[PDB]
């Protein structure tokens, strides 16, 4: 199960969070933070995974913006790799050549990529044609 | 994501193959004197074809793809024993390039529906594609309004492209 | 009434957040005065820029009614917006999202799929427990249709309604029969995740669900036996994500089970076999493979093979696939103890990676290596280790060698001595939870407290600034000091044990501000037991009761006083009270 | 005393630096902002962080960290102070002090950095007699730089000759919510504009008590100097002893004297307002401005601020006299009333709304503060008597003076 | 890259090599790693430009250390560029010989700074005397053999006073450097000398030259009085560096005086407005003054004791300030100023710094502990700050009000009938125990004091060690002060401490409770009920042998960290 | 210099050989000798874009006398643009036919010229009328 999902930035800024626990605004801001500085105070071989807190947590490194996650520490870790790298996809075929500024101007269409590719923190469309097809006809709608 | 060529002599069907890959039709085609180029799609992967004819006057034209180039495809005409020899001699003088050697060999034996036609082997033997060193060669039957053999010949250049799962 | 993008650029124009936060708070009260205009038309963007300031972190609790307005709204953009401004500024202690039951429970009445879409949506992302039993009758109502678009979104939402209430889960159990051959690997994986969740609950669904084991069974069959798929697709495997899903289903069914363990066996031979670990996605593929293997009970022969491929992924230098293997060789510990213990230099190896999170693993793979063999050999190295280490592996490592030192230890004077190692390696590193383990278990001993406490006291001498170690050290002078200073009541011949500096060390820890005032709790408490197990050098003690009287600590002038009244006043009633502690378990 | 002079940006990468000893490692300044925010949100921001062995004193501009690095037990008030004078000087330099500054004017600030100190030591920090030999548009160093006198140039000449006095009031004053005074002191500051010829000497005059007393004329109407500290130029050994303000002057702009003192006299403008503080609807504030001072006196451009709850809106302000910005990007109000004369009350009713949810957190309350400027007036009663000027050629200088007042920490705490 | 600035470099006109020193220091602003250029900017560097000269000192100074080995190259050129006619030229490359630390460059480099020190022009004297102590940085032996410290005693004895001054700083860091082997301590007369030294040289050179009054002790009433006479006028400077200093050597030299004598008093009285208006200094400086007021206050509290209402904080003001002018009001609260300080610290817990709020309930704690007098209005102002129910005012005042308690346990027997009421949902242990101790300590007033506890008793095993402690107490007391109702409840306690629970000092004092209890319950009445003595508190009162220790640091960073100067340095 | 701007041509990218043949035509704009980056902005040519198509039949107008040999690698793309569903790309190209002056290219350009006199509508008739 996967917990929360961030996407910060290299010099620290809050590109995207997610909350999927139901935690406070100070907790938040807190378990925020303290993430943002894990991340950035790791190398580059020390396998995208750490024990943090009951959590075996996937991040990746795609660009100076950084992404994470943490799935529940009883399941696979690498297929959390997988969903975010599906989800890059998504934001690629979307998008289009996704910029960080794609991601900045227009973050509330990747928050409707990932409503539309995860509720819950499960994955509910493992297409990576229906659910780009899907907001495409949401977005048909207006 | 990759790019490919399709040259051999002229009036080979290469670029009635290449339409048959584009759209799956078997177009009305001149004796090309210019260029083609179109896009593929194929195993998520965009095969950017570039075919360059194969009249006399533009076989000497071929070097100005050959700067930033991938692949290769030729394609050979089965029933043309006259001119296969110097088909031949025009590959040996396409491939004695010091900056054609990444580009892998990919024959397509072609116009496979006529009797008179080599199958996949005699064309070796004609060509003699067992001395090619550094050159990934494969030949492939394929026919144009069938469309068989060419994503055949598409699914070992996918392989030679990707070197990944 | 600015757009969205115009305080993107406004927020990026700022350098410095004192002057970010003015730029703020400029728009955000030009927010504020125009919801206090109640206009419908600028909303979408009022809340779009309100959640641009929460989403970098910024008062935005005052707009949730205008989010519910959106809810409330008839338009498709206002929705849209509105339940992502539910689903950002909403949850479950928000104390005002019990307003959106009647808006979702209609927009679950939607003629859309995309508007129930949205009301699933936010439902399973943030639905709280009271909500869930308001919506749950209407959440097996779009599992009731087959609406592809809807039945995807309605399975998870059932997983959520069941992850927040667990006792409604009953009335999924009628709708979750025999949907399990939909084409739609979408609603075929979030209903694969659903029957996870079922079969993670309750064991009584599980004899109705490990009767469906055949069909996924040939469902699993289907999908690794398609060799390609236009969509779904990531290196070469057809919808991977459901066939970590469903070999998970397969990894909890058939755990303690023998038909249905056999009944997965062939296609577990298969995908042993049908995978191909050279990008991460088949790698995950058969360490899913293998976890379903170790976890339910099957032929050991799979676990040859299994093991074969656990030795391969120690092999592998990427350390993903080595932070795997850990946490495989991690998981079948007791399953198969065997063929992962001649892993054990290659685990030993492991902790002299570069990552903190590969020491972590290997260090607990080491722990969890322990048996009652291996416990002479291993823990040199793993003290060594220890020796080695940064000081947040200390705390981790102190308390595993105590934890695996208390199960297999081969000798209780070679156990102590490995205790009084780490007491002396890590000091103020170790918890203080594993204090009176430590006191628990050297008073189970009961014949070498002699090579105990005269060890205490020739370590001790050098430290007290390490916490635990004296109080350790405290309780072991208190109770055991009869045996450290042994048939001394006089001045005799010179041995090291003095009785002068025995209570001395105890008083300088006490002066000492070094000292966490539980140190102090424990020395006048060691004090007052050494005045019956001491008549070498009696009433210097009571006089340092009798100035202690007026410490600045509540429970130590306490502690003070009611020795002091023993000492002054009932002297025939301290030697009565002062029996060693009775031993627990 | 500091082994190197660093300049950061508000990142924590050099902007400049400036080692001098050698005893700091010029590595160990990027451990600085993550010490910075590591001390900052626990509550221990200090202007002295430490890294082992390794302190960090430091003074901030709106964009630079003026890092300034030890190891041993350095003077830190000369570190310091110091660093107040780096900002000074540049600020008489660079008019603006920014990033822009820095990395584009590079030629010149280091040979600054060089000359103003050596082995951790300030040795000649005055800018206007830096400027004479250190320009950016190189001849031998002036003798007043070697000078006793090191504050005013010989060779200075102008065509007219004109001292200009500027006797600037700042009242302090902290007014609880009851109502009555809890300080009233007055820090008042004179600022010289001397344009002379050559090398002038000249002797303040002014109504002391303590001066009158040794004369014998402490009846009439004096100030009653609490505390006076002087410029380095003043002479302060005949100030000890007869109170005489002996100085040569430097040459332009300069503060003379800082003197504070304590005053009875009832605040110039009073702010009584009553808060109606209802749960989630609105606030008012009908607050009320009345002048204690003489009904002569006008009060330029006052700025009334009165703190205002963070999340209000739709402001309304039923005003008498004065104009209101609500400003939210600083949570407040701004009464401003142009021309406020003495003896004077005017009204100002406010009304704003609430929102129907409350916040996570508290807001706290800031007091009052007003930003009034008062000119021809000096609430202390302050007059200076003369201005002797002493010139080995002899002339008439124009010694002319206005009076201003001012406010310094003007605080009025809320309900 | 480089080799293109390398070619810049090696070319033979002014406007080129200019622009490729320039992008060289420019490649250093920014950090790059320029260290390679080293050798062909050495060569680049005898130029009769002086604006290039400068950059191509700072590359030496910033690669000193850089090239220990290729380094050599220079020491002709500074012992020509020392004999130029430009002093400005002639004391830049002194001082930058003295910046440069190699020892193998420094073994030529002592006869042109002999050289230097015996120039004409006092900017490169006192350039010089500064590069003395460099080079006694550098090496202190060499500087001795040379010999440097009499010609450094020979600028003491110098005119103009700013060569003076530097030379009184160069010989304050040497004779720190030194072990105090043959200590400079100056004749009375050369420190007059000093003295006419001082109303000419600069303001720094006015605090480098009270430095060396650091290191100095009169030995006469007269003499002390008659330098002191002079130190005083310096008080009324605008930097505060030199007034800092001033009230040190003045700290330290009222130990002289005699207090009988009107001199003084003269000298108490005249000490006390520049202390009050340093305060009105700009806020950095003012961290290490409260600093140093605390240092004084501790040492002189009859200087501030009539000076309150200055040492209230403002909004405006940082952290480090606000949390020292507390601790100054906790150094001079008295029993006149009770009013304004209570009601002053009253409107200290209405801040959102939740810091500055447990802060100041402790400064209301430690004004009811300093004096007895108004203990009880800091008692009625903690009830009503109670009455505001914030949860960490609530978790300061109950251990404030404890304390309180301890102290003072006399007529507060009506105050607890009201702290029964406390939000008994309170979170944190070190006032949930507090709590136990007010409840079980005044366990005679209170008549629920029983069933509160079963609340305190429920989640009993997993709290603290001090907080099950304190109920292993106060229950105990509880039932030495009620036998009937609570003898369940002392019985369960002991089964919850002694069995069950492994916490070694409540496992040992519940055996020691349940053999009192059992052996003789009724002598618990004397023993546990034993009258406890008036407590002595933690006086923070600095030892006034650190303390004239700490008057000889002020300004220093022993002088704000409050500790000897060894305790920090390496 | 130009090999960065082959570099650029000879990717895959449409916004990277689209500023390279905009820098392409801004050489050629001032009148730099970007005759040499003939035979491979050839190759860039048959694009779905018709901005850009007409830069490269600028050049191609500017340079058609300048690589007599090279530019018979156009005719089979002009007789492909002539049957177009868009009338302008026709058109377009119908007029660059008949402005490129090689006696080697002309040859080939009678019969798609053929074709678009007799096309229906009058805007590429009225060119192809103008190209005879
Ligand atoms: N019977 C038969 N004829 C074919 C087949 N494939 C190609 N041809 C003939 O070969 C001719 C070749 O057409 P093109 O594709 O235009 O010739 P090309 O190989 O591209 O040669 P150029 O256009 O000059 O480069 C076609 O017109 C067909 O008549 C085939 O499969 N069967
Ligand atoms: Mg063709």
């Amino acid at each position: 199960m996967i917990h929360f999902i961030l996407l910060f930035s290299r010099q620290g800024k809050l590109r995207l969070q997610k909350w999927y626990i139901t935690l406070p605004d100070k907790e938040r801001k807190k378990i925020t933070r303290e993430i943002v500085q894990i991340i950035l105070s790791r190398g580059h071989r020390t396998s995208s995974f750490v024990d943090w807190k009951e959590l075996k947590l996937v991040y990746k490194r795609y660009a100076s913006l950084y992404f994470c996650c943490a799935i529940e520490n009883q399941d696979n870790e690498l297929l959390t790799l997988e969903i975010v790298h599906r989800y890059v996809e998504l934001l690629d075929k979307y998008f289009g050549n996704v910029c960080e500024l794609d991601i900045i101007f227009n973050f509330e269409k990747a928050y409707f990529i990932l409503d539309e590719f995860i509720i819950g923190g499960e994955i509910q469309e493992t297409s990576k044609k229906i659910a780009v097809k899907a907001i495409e006809d949401s977005d048909m709608l207006q | 994501e990759m790019r490919i060529l399709m040259v051999g002599l002229d009036a080979a069907g290469k670029t009635t193959i290449l339409y048959k890959l584009k759209l799956g039709e078997i177009v009305t085609t001149i004796p090309t004197i210019g260029f083609n180029v179109e896009t593929v799609e194929y195993k998520n992967i965009s095969f950017t074809v570039w075919d360059v004819g194969g009249l006399d006057k533009i076989r000497p034209l071929w070097r100005h793809y050959f700067q930033n180039t991938q692949g290769l495809i030729f394609v050979v005409d089965s029933n043309d024993r006259e001119r296969v020899n110097e088909a031949r001699e025009e590959l040996m003088r396409m491939l004695a390039e010091d900056e054609l050697r990444d580009a892998v060999l990919l024959v397509f034996a072609n116009k496979q529906d006529l009797p008179n036609a080599m199958n996949a082997a005699e064309i070796t033997d004609k060509l003699g594609l067992h001395s090619l060193r550094h050159r990934n060669w494969y030949i492939q039957a394929t026919c144009a309004t069938s469309g068989d053999g060419l994503y055949e010949g598409l699914d070992w250049l996918s392989n030679q492209l990707r070197n990944q799962k | 009434p600015i757009r969205l993008r115009e305080l993107i650029r406004t927020i990026r124009t700022a350098r410095t957040q004192a002057e970010e936060r003015e730029m703020i708070q400029k728009e955000c009260a030009a927010i504020r005065s125009s919801f206090r205009e109640e206009d419908n038309t600028y909303r979408c963007r009022n809340v779009a820029k309100l959640l641009y300031m929460h989403m970098l972190g910024y008062p935005a609790h005052f707009g949730q009614l205008e989010c519910l307005k959106l809810i409330a709204s008839q338009k498709f953009t206002d929705k849209r917006i509105g339940y992502l401004g539910a689903m950002l500024l909403l949850d479950e202690r928000q104390d005002v999202h019990l307003l959106m039951t009647n808006c979702i429970k209609n927009d679950l009445n939607h003629s859309t799929q995309f508007v129930q879409g949205l009301a699933l949506c936010t439902l399973g992302c943030m639905g709280s427990s009271e909500m869930c039993r308001d919506l749950a009758g209407e959440v097996e109502k779009l599992l009731k249709t087959s609406n592809s678009y809807l039945r995807k979104k309605a399975a998870l939402c059932a997983v959520h309604v069941i992850r927040k209430v667990p006792e409604l889960m009953e009335m999924f159990l009628p709708a979750t029969k025999n949907l399990l051959n939909e084409k739609n690997h979408g609603v075929l994986h979030t209903s694969v995740v659903l029957l996870t969740e079922m079969c993670e609950r309750s064991p009584d669904m599980l004899a109705h669900f490990r009767k469906l084991v055949p069909q996924l069974v040939r469902i699993l069959k289907n999908l690794i036996m398609s060799g390609y798929s236009p969509e779904h697709d990531v290196s070469g495997i057809s919808d991977p994500f459901l066939q970590v899903r469903i070999l998970r289903l397969l990894r909890i069914l058939g755990r303690n089970d023998d038909d249905s363990s056999e009944a997965m066996n062939d296609i577990l031979a298969q995908v042993a076999t049908n995978t191909e670990t050279s990008k991460n996605v088949g790698n995950a593929i058969l360490y899913e493979t293998v976890l379903t293997i170790m976890d339910i009970k099957s032929e050991s022969g799979l676990r040859v093979l299994a093991i074969n491929i656990l030795g391969r992924f120690l092999l592998n230098n990427d350390k993903n696939i080595r932070y795997v293997a850990l946490t495989s060789l991690l998981k079948t510990v007791q399953t198969d103890h065997n063929a992962v213990q001649r892993h054990r230099s290659t685990i030993v190896d492991c902790l002299k990676d570069l990552d903190v999170s590969i020491k972590r693993r290997a260090m607990e793979l080491s722990f969890a290596l322990v048996n009652g063999n291996n416990i002479r050999g291993m823990m040199k190295e793993l003290l060594y280790f220890l020796d080695s280490c940064e000081p947040e592996f200390k705390a981790d490592c102190a308390s595993g060698i105590f934890l695996a030192a208390e199960k297999y230890a081969p000798s209780k004077r070679w156990h102590i001595d490995t205790i009084m190692r780490v007491l002396t390696t890590a000091g103020s590193y170790v918890r203080d939870d594993a204090v009176p383990n430590l006191i628990q278990l050297i008073t189970n001993s009961v014949e070498m407290h002699a090579y105990t406490v005269q060890r205490l006291y020739k370590a001790i001498l050098g430290d007290y600034s390490q916490q635990p170690l004296v109080q350790v050290a405290a309780w072991c002078i208190g109770e055991y000091g009869d045996l450290l200073v042994s048939g001394q009541c006089e001045e005799e011949e010179p041995i090291q044990v003095t009785e002068d500096e025995v209570l001395d060390i105890l008083e300088s820890v006490l002066i000492s501000n070094m000292s966490t005032s539980v140190t102090r709790g424990y020395a006048l408490t060691a004090i007052m037991k050494l005045s019956t197990r001491f008549t070498c050098t009696v009433n210097r003690i009571k006089k340092v009761v009798s100035i202690y009287g007026s410490s600045i600590d509540v429970e130590l002038q306490q502690r003070a006083v009611e020795y002091n009244a023993l000492f002054k006043k009932y002297d025939h009633m301290r030697s009565a009270l002062l029996e060693r502690m009775p031993v627990m378990e | 005393s500091a082994s190197a002079v660093y300049v950061l940006d508000l990142k924590g990468k050099v902007l400049i630096c400036r080692n001098y000893r050698g005893d700091v490692d010029m590595s160990e300044v990027e451990h600085f902002m993550p010490i910075l925010m590591e001390k900052e949100e626990e509550g221990m921001l200090s202007p002295i962080l430490a890294h082992g062995g390794v302190r960090f004193m430091w003074i901030k501009h709106n964009n630079l960290y003026l890092v300034a690095t030890s190891k041993k037990n350095a003077c830190v008030s000369l570190v310091f102070s110091f660093l107040y004078k780096v900002v000074q000087v540049f600020s008489e330099y660079f008019k603006e002090l920014e990033e822009e500054s820095i990395r584009d004017n590079f030629v010149i600030i280091y040979e600054l950095l060089d000359e103003l100190m050596d082995f951790g030591y300030p040795q000649t920090t005055d800018s206007k007699i830096l400027q004479e030999y250190i320009t950016q548009e190189a001849p031998r160093p002036p003798a007043t730089v070697t000078n006793a006198v090191s504050w005013r140039s010989e060779g200075i000449k102008y065509r007219k000759n004109e001292v200009f006095l500027d006797v600037i009031e700042a009242v302090n004053l902290l007014v609880s919510a009851n109502g009555n005074v809890l300080r009233s002191e007055i820090v008042g500051s004179i600022k010289m504009r001397v344009f002379l010829s050559g090398m002038p000497e000249l002797r303040l005059g002014l109504n002391d008590k303590v001066l009158f007393d040794n004369t014998g004329r402490g009846k009439s109407k004096s100030v009653e100097l609490e505390d006076v500290k002087f410029h380095q130029c003043v002479r302060l050994s005949r100030f000890e002893n007869d109170r005489t303000i002996s100085f040569i002057p430097p040459d332009g702009e300069f503060e003379l004297m800082s003197y504070r003192l304590n005053t009875h006299v009832k605040p110039l403008i009073w702010i009584e307002s009553v808060i109606e503080k209802h749960s989630h609807s609105r606030i008012e504030y009908m607050v009320k401005a009345k002048s204690q001072f003489k009904r002569r006196s006008t009060a330029n451009n006052v700025e009334i601020h009165i703190p205002v709850p963070n999340d209000a809106d739709s402001p309304k302000f039923k005003t008498t006299v004065g104009s209101v910005k609500w400003v939210p990007e600083n949570s407040e109000i701004v009464w401003s009333v142009k021309s406020f004369p003495g003896g004077k009350e005017y009204l100002m009713r406010a009304h704003f709304g609430l929102p129907s949810v409350e916040a996570e957190d508290k807001e706290g309350k800031p007091p009052i503060s007003v930003k009034f400027e008062i000119p021809y007036f000096t609430t202390s009663g302050i007059q200076v008597r003369y201005l002797k000027i002493i010139e080995k050629s002899g002339y008439q200088a124009l010694p002319w003076v206005r009076y201003i007042t001012q406010n310094g920490d003007y605080q009025l705490r809320t309900q | 890259e480089i080799f293109e600035l390398k070619a810049e470099l090696n070319s033979d006109k002014k406007e080129k090599k200019k622009e490729a020193v320039k992008k060289v220091i420019a490649s250093m602003t920014v950090g790059k790693d320029v260290s390679a250029l080293f050798p062909d900017v050495v060569n680049c560097m005898q130029t009769d430009n002086l604006e290039l000269k400068k950059l191509v000192y700072l590359y030496l100074m910033n690669y000193a250390k850089s090239q220990p080995d290729m380094a050599i190259m220079a020491v002709n050129t500074f012992v020509k560029d020392c004999e130029d006619p430009n002093p400005l030229i002639r004391a830049l490359a002194v001082r930058t010989m003295g910046c440069i630390r190699v020892d193998k460059i420094t073994e030529y480099l002592c006869e042109p700074l002999r050289k230097c020190l015996k120039d004409e022009d006092p900017y490169v004297r006192k350039t010089a005397a500064v590069c003395v102590a460099k080079l006694h940085d550098i090496n202190a032996q060499l500087v001795e053999d040379q010999g440097f410290l009499d010609t450094l005693k020979d600028l003491i004895s110098d005119s103009n006073p700013m060569v003076v001054a530097n030379a009184v700083a160069a010989l304050s860091e040497i004779a720190e450097s030194h072990p105090s082997s043959n200590l400079l301590d100056l004749n009375p007369q050369s420190i007059n000398k000093l003295l006419t030294a001082l109303n000419e040289c600069t303001e720094w050179g006015q605090i480098f030259i009270l430095d060396c009054l650091a290191n100095y002790m009169p030995k006469d009433d007269r003499e002390a009085q008659s330098i002191c006479e002079r130190v005083t006028p310096r008080l009324s400077h605008a930097n505060s560096a030199v007034v800092l200093s001033a009230v040190k050597v003045l700290m330290k030299f009222m130990e002289m005086l005699s207090k009988d004598l009107d001199y003084y008093g003269t000298l108490l009285k005249k000490l006390a407005p520049p202390l009050v208006t340093l305060l009105s200094a700009e806020p950095e400086l003012q961290y290490v003054a409260l600093r140093n007021i605390n240092l004084i206050v501790q040492k002189r509290p009859e200087i501030l004791k009539h000076e309150m209402k200055v040492f209230f904080v403002k909004y405006n003001d940082p952290i480090y300030v606000k949390l020292e002018k507390l601790d100054i009001m906790i150094r001079l609260a008295s029993q006149a100023n009770i009013a304004q300080v209570l009601a002053e610290l009253r409107e200290y817990a209405t801040e959102v710094d939740v810091d500055f709020v447990r802060k100041a309930v402790r400064a209301i704690g430690r004004c009811a502990i300093k004096v007895e007098q108004s203990a009880e209005r800091c008692v009625s102002t903690l009830l009503d700050l109670i009455q505001t129910k914030v949860n960490y005012v609530v978790q300061e005042a109950i251990v404030v009000i404890k304390d309180i308690f301890r102290k003072y346990p006399n007529k507060y027997e009506s105050v607890i009938a009201t702290l029964c009421e406390n939000l008994d949902s309170l979170d944190e242990p070190e006032a949930r125990a507090a709590m136990i101790w007010i409840v079980g300590e005044y366990a005679e007033r209170i008549d629920n004091a029983d069933e509160l506890l079963e609340s305190f008793l429920e989640g009993f095993h997993d709290k603290s060690t001090q907080v099950q402690l304190q109920l292993l107490t106060a229950i105990v007391k509880l039932f030495l002060k009620k036998p009937t109702e609570t003898q369940e409840l002392v019985q369960q306690v002991l089964s919850l401490a002694t069995q069950d629970s492994d916490n070694p000092d409540l496992r040992d004092r519940g055996y020691i409770y349940w053999r009192l209890l059992s052996t003789d319950p009724v002598a618990a009445k004397e023993v546990v009920l034993a009258e406890k003595p008036l407590i002595s508190e933690e006086t923070d009162l600095i030892e006034p042998t650190l303390l004239d220790e700490l008057i000889c640091y002020i300004g220093t960073l022993a002088s704000v960290y409050h500790k000897p100067p060894s305790a920090f340095v390496e």
